[PDB]
C-alpha cells in the first residue's frame, strides 16, 4: 500500500475506535479508501444547531502531503461554503504562492492535520461563521449586514437537512 | 472488525446521528 492508503486506514481505524461526538466519517466503500462520506451535526446552541450535513470528501494520491476536497451534498448557506458545496478554508487549501484570498499568510494544510481535525474546524466554521474566504458572496454579505435574517435563513437550512 | 462489520457499523452511525438530531431538533 502507498504511504496514502497507510495513512487513510490508520486514521479510519481511529475514528472507529473513538467516535468523535456530532462526527461520522468514512470510506464509502473500503476498496478505495480515496473517497470518504461524512456527517457532521450543527453544534447546540448556535444558528446551524441539530442540522445534519453531509458531504464527501476526495483524497489526493499524495495524501497526507495535500488537503483533501471537501464538497457538501445538501443545500448549505454559509460565507465559507461556494454555492456548489465546497469547503474552503484555509486548513484545506495546500500552501502556495497564491492567497486564493484567505488571510495575512493564513494557516494552510500541513500533514499534521487529519480527517477529525478539518471536520472539527468545519463544526466550528458554522457554529462561528467566520467570514475569511468570501466563498458565498450573498452569505458573506448577510452575516455581516444582516445578521438576524441570516439565522433565519440558518433553521431552514437546518429544517431542510432533516428533512423536515 | 471486518471491512463490512466497519461499514455496517458506519451506515448505522449515520442513521444514528440523523435520528437523534431530529429529536433534539423536535424536543426543543
Amino acid at each position: 500500500a502507498g504511504t496514502a492508503l497507510k495513512r487513510l486506514m490508520a486514521e479510519y481505524k481511529q475514528l472507529t475506535l473513538n467516535p468523535p461526538e456530532g462526527i461520522v466519517a468514512g470510506p464509502m466503500n473500503e476498496e478505495n479508501f480515496f473517497e470518504w462520506e461524512a456527517l457532521i451535526m450543527g453544534p447546540e446552541d448556535t444558528c446551524f444547531e441539530f442540522g445534519v450535513f453531509p458531504a464527501i470528501l476526495s483524497f489526493p494520491l499524495d495524501y497526507p502531503l495535500s488537503p483533501p476536497k471537501m464538497r457538501f451534498t445538501c443545500e448549505m448557506f454559509h460565507p465559507n461554503i461556494y454555492p456548489d458545496g465546497r469547503v474552503c478554508i484555509s486548513i484545506l487549501h495546500a500552501p502556495g504562492d497564491d492567497p486564493m484570498g484567505y488571510e495575512s499568510s493564513a494557516e494552510r494544510w500541513s500533514p499534521v492535520q487529519s480527517v477529525e481535525k478539518i471536520l472539527l474546524s468545519v463544526v466550528s466554521m458554522l457554529a462561528e461563521p467566520n467570514d475569511e474566504s468570501g466563498a458565498n458572496v450573498d452569505a458573506s454579505k448577510m452575516w455581516r449586514d444582516d445578521r438576524e435574517q441570516f439565522y433565519k435563513i440558518a433553521k431552514q437550512i437546518v429544517q431542510k437537512s432533516l428533512g423536515l | 472488525w471486518s471491512a463490512d462489520e466497519r461499514q455496517r457499523m458506519l451506515v448505522q452511525r449515520k442513521d444514528e446521528l440523523l435520528q437523534q438530531a431530529r429529536k433534539r431538533f423536535l424536543n426543543k
